[PDB]
């Protein structure tokens, strides 16, 4: 997902803006929905919402607009249990020997036959959750094994949230109503409102334990690869009790990342440290907030946001719509000049002009070059010691930069790798002349849309995920919902689309009409006021009670 | 009963919903969401209750990607009616109201439908709905950061044997 919200001291109008482009699964119980809900006197928000919520979950109203990403933060963790040495069916804790709980559940399974048959199954309980097993890294065997406790298992608050964020008025009132209820499960919330404030909060559900306990209460081996994991055998390593905290167990507000800006704040999966790097966000929880090197779409998007002339909402817009590959201006110079080096090597002829002939975008008529680009990246991302500059603490926002060319052994890597992503890439069948909009697509029916957009981790700020089907690659996440507000005099503005349509049914009138429009990358108007709904030529009424 | 919502849709069906209170703004939203989404509800509402064996049997998946057998197990064991009855009785009153509606709505669109927007018209699985099918898929969504990402590693949680 990505989130840019704009302020007074860097918009074009004085005013808030905000970019919502969260990127969720075309298909399923997390596929949005548009929808504006009234209650005429006290509640006016429109938005996006998932499947069975009867909230708005991105949205604006009069005065402010609000959207979410998915954070960095832990909502869980895990804990490594002792075994009792004469019983693997028990467990350690102050060196006493507690009994595992077990949960049956019976499951109807239709068979072969159409018949039912009941399956029961046995669950393994700890006072911490459930014992999960992940074959060669989180195993049960005689000496030690894993339980999970989920914090949002007891947040009982999560639609009251949302209920009451769509009945914020502001910034901040949408900060006081998320901070006093502490509902949010697992994402980021950036906004902007009228006045020109922007806010992004890491405010959600994450297990808290007090400072001076993470250094022994850690498990060293998976926490250096970032999976939340405590020691088991010891009470002290229970989450810690504070009762500012909404929810026993869990992070008090004033312990969350929140910065409150009159420029910009952004977010893209990051965590919140370099939400603005004016005011790097740290000194938190490793459960909270870490200094990780930034992906490529926020790298890309600081360098937009970065400096002094104003923000439009049609800059916004064109970050979505350029499809520039960002990942492209790290690698790619040194790969041309890798490429002219090796000028007339049968094997790299093709890749190199692909390459030298390519927009670097993920448009719908960008060249195959962008194919040959992914396929040797997912190579060079396994190389060690190939950046010219590695990331750099001190300069977050420009390394990891070019390939170490100069180092023998790693252009010899690099060629290697480019000659194995091209024979890749040739090997499939794709036609002469195709285009990036030829292998991309969306199913409708028997039909297909090009789609524009590609993988997140190329930098692709439009960020869409596909997998392979027969001759294409079927679109099955990314830009999802687009809204784009602003606040002139009249009321809110916003302008956006719904990439895969209101209807997952093939029947329906509204099943392909946005997809078309993003093929097209067509933004539409977000009718909010009596006015502009009045206005709609399309406009249709139904009244209904029982 | 007491149920009203006027409904506007613009451009797109994108639908407008406007109520005196919750229970008819939920009865607006589950009414318009079944008109666009009828089917897919129903299928994920199965998810969450650990019933896609028993519709489709153990070969296939759910739209998050899991075997349906491991998937029933993993929800059976997540939306267990004690879970759901501590959850339903923490909610609010205007809560409470927003998801009676949206059931009922829902509901009265499943009543109606000929099939202009539903292609699964006349499967078992498209049935009506209660308000702890609602509760089973907000708590579905709540652990997708969570316990929801380990759904394969509980359900292949098991004690060792004899084993060297
Ligand atoms: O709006 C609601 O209501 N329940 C949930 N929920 C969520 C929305 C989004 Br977007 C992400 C996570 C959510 O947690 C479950």
């Amino acid at each position: 997902s990505n989130a840019i919200a704009v302020g007074s001291e860097r918009s074009a109008d004085g005013k808030g803006m905000l970019l919502a482009n969260p990127h969720f699964p075309w298909n399923g119980a997390m596929r949005f929905y548009q929808m504006h809900l009234t209650i005429p006197g006290r509640l006016d928000v429109m938005g996006a919402s998932l499947p069975g919520l009867p909230v708005v979950n991105i949205g604006f109203s009069r005065h402010l607009a609000w959207t979410h990403t998915v954070d960095t933060s832990s909502h869980f963790t895990l804990y490594r249990l002792a075994l009792d040495p004469k019983d693997p069916r028990r467990y350690l804790v102050d060196g006493r020997s507690l009994p595992l709980e077990e949960k049956s559940v019976a499951i109807e399974v239709r068979g072969a036959d159409g018949k039912l048959s009941r399956v029961e199954h046995k669950v393994y309980q700890s006072i911490y959750g459930p014992l999960v097993v992940w074959p060669g890294k989180l195993d049960w065997n005689r000496s030690e094994a894993y339980a999970l406790r989920d914090a949002n298992l007891e947040n009982t608050r999560v639609l009251q949230q949302w209920y009451s964020i769509n009945q914020a008025s502001d910034v901040a009132d949408l900060r006081r109503r998320v901070e006093a209820l502490q509902g949010i499960p697992w994402v980021n919330t950036l906004a902007a409102d009228e006045q020109g404030n922007a806010l992004y909060m890491n405010q959600s559900v994450v297990p808290y334990l007090k400072p001076e306990l993470i250094p022994a209460c850690a498990i060293p081996q998976l926490v250096a690869e970032g999976l939340p994991a405590l020691q088991g055998q010891d009470s002290r390593c229970a989450w810690s009790r504070d009762p500012a905290a909404a929810q026993a167990g869990i992070t008090p507000a004033a312990q969350l990342p929140v910065l409150l800006r009159r420029d910009f704040v952004q977010n893209s999966n990051d965590s919140a440290w370099l939400t603005n790097p004016a005011s790097p966000l740290q000194g938190f929880s490793p459960l909270v907030s870490q200094e990780k090197p930034i992906g490529p779409r926020a790298r890309y998007a600081l360098s937009r946001l970065q400096g002094k002339q104003p923000l439009e909402a049609k800059t916004l817009e064109e970050m979505v719509t350029a499809n520039h590959v960002f990942s492209a201006d790290q690698v790619l110079p040194d790969l041309l000049r890798l490429c002219r080096d090796n000028q007339g090597e049968k094997s790299l002829a093709r890749a190199c002009a692909a390459l030298a002939q390519w927009d670097r975008g993920a448009n719908l008529d960008s060249g195959s070059g962008f194919v040959y680009f992914q396929r040797f990246m997912q190579r060079f991302a396994e190389l060690d010691g190939a950046w010219k500059e590695p990331f750099d603490a001190q300069r977050p926002l420009d390394t990891p930069q070019g390939i170490a060319l100069d180092r023998p052994q790693v252009a010899t890597q690099v060629r290697q790798a480019l000659a194995d992503a091209a024979a890749e890439v040739e090997k499939s069948g794709i036609p002469d002349g195709a285009r990036w909009g030829d292998l991309q697509v969306s199913t409708r029916g028997q039909e297909r849309i090009a789609i524009p957009g590609g993988d997140g981790h190329f930098g692709v700020y439009n960020a869409i995920q596909s997998v392979r089907k027969g001759d294409h690659l079927e679109v099955v996440g990314g830009t999802s919902y687009i809204q784009l507000v602003t606040f002139p005099e009249e009321g809110p503005k916003a302008r956006g689309l719904l990439a895969f349509s209101q209807s997952s049914d093939p029947r329906s009138p509204h099943y392909r009409d946005q997809t078309e429009l993003f093929s097209r990358q067509q933004w539409q108007t977000l009718p909010f006021s009596d006015r502009q709904i009045d206005a709609d030529p399309q406009l249709q009424r139904l009244s209904i009670r029982e | 009963t007491g149920l009203a919502a006027d409904i506007r849709w613009t451009a797109y069906g994108v639908p407008h919903i406007r109520a005196k209170d919750e229970r008819g703004l939920g009865y607006g939203i589950g009414y318009a969401y079944a008109r666009d989404n009828a089917c897919l509800l129903a299928e994920e509402i199965v998810t969450a209750r650990g019933e896609r064996a028993r519709y489709f049997g153990s070969e296939g998946k759910s739209s998050a990607e899991l075997d349906n057998l491991p998937s029933d197990i993993f929800y059976a064991w997540l939306n267990q009616p004690e879970a759901l009855q501590a959850f339903w009785q923490a909610q609010t009153p205007a809560v409470r109201q927003l998801l009676e509606g949206y059931a009922a709505g829902f509901n009265r669109f499943l009543r109606e439908a000929d099939g202009k927007t539903t292609s699964c018209l006349g499967q078992p699985w498209l049935r009506a709905i209660a308000t702890d099918d609602l509760l089973r898929l907000t708590r579905r969504l709540l652990v997708e950061g969570g316990v929801g990402q380990f759904a394969d590693a509980l359900v292949a949680a098991a004690p060792p044997g004899a084993e060297k």
